[PDB]
């Protein structure tokens, strides 16, 4: 099957005898979920993105369904804002990014053309948003705020940005401000015609 | 408004 991005890429995914609705994130190493309380061993992890880190239990070889596919690995447990199917689950049922296609063996990192500048960026099905490190751009922005999973921050908006991905043309939304690393969110990927595949 | 994505 193929999943659009038009909005978050929400699925439910069983784990024991709990049901979750968890989004697909190819822009997580990690899979991440909320409030549960797993069998067996496990260890203190500590894990990162736009707002800082929280602390999570790392379980290992955890069976999950997902989407009717079978898979088994590392679920991390945590004060997470939205239950994250990450790239360690998504690869073993088959999960690849379309237009070409990208697998998630590694962080889907494309180069990406704005203003001039070459920079790498993250595909990112688990963003709203495109977010960018600090940089300058034209124009009048409008102050911001964005959350991730370590909480919220504030960033400048910019519309309109034209913005090549992959050689493909987008012109929206770009937010500049202190995310840890370059992303594309859904806004650009719907533009260039972007979908999960499986 | 919300950007998932974890290290």
């Amino acid at each position: 099957p193929q999943i659009t991005l038009w909005k978050r890429p929400l699925v439910t995914i069983r784990i024991g005898g709990q049901l979750k609705e968890a989004l697909l994130n190819t822009g997580a190493d990690d899979t991440v979920l909320e409030e549960m309380n797993l069998p067996g061993k496990w260890k203190p992890k500590m894990i990162g993105g736009i707002g800082g880190f929280i602390k999570v239990r790392q379980y290992d070889q955890i069976p999950v369904e997902i989407l009717g596919h079978k898979a088994i690995g590392t679920v991390l447990v945590g004060p997470t804002p939205v239950n994250i199917i990450g790239r360690n689950l998504l690869t073993q049922i088959g999960m690849t990014l379309n237009f070409p296609q990208i697998t998630l063996w590694k962080r889907p990192l494309v180069t990406i053309r704005i203003g001039g500048q070459l920079k790498e960026a993250l595909l990112n099905t688990g963003a709203d948003d495109t977010v960018l490190e600090e940089m300058n751009l034209p124009g009048k922005w409008k102050p911001k705020m964005i959350g991730g999973i370590g909480g919220f921050i504030k960033v400048r908006q910019y519309d309109q940005i034209p913005v090549e991905i992959l050689g493909h043309k987008a012109i929206g939304t770009v937010l500049v401000g202190p995310t840890p690393v370059n992303i594309i969110g859904r806004n650009l990927l719907t533009q260039i015609g972007m979908t999960l595949n499986f | 408004a919300e950007t998932f994505y974890v290290d």
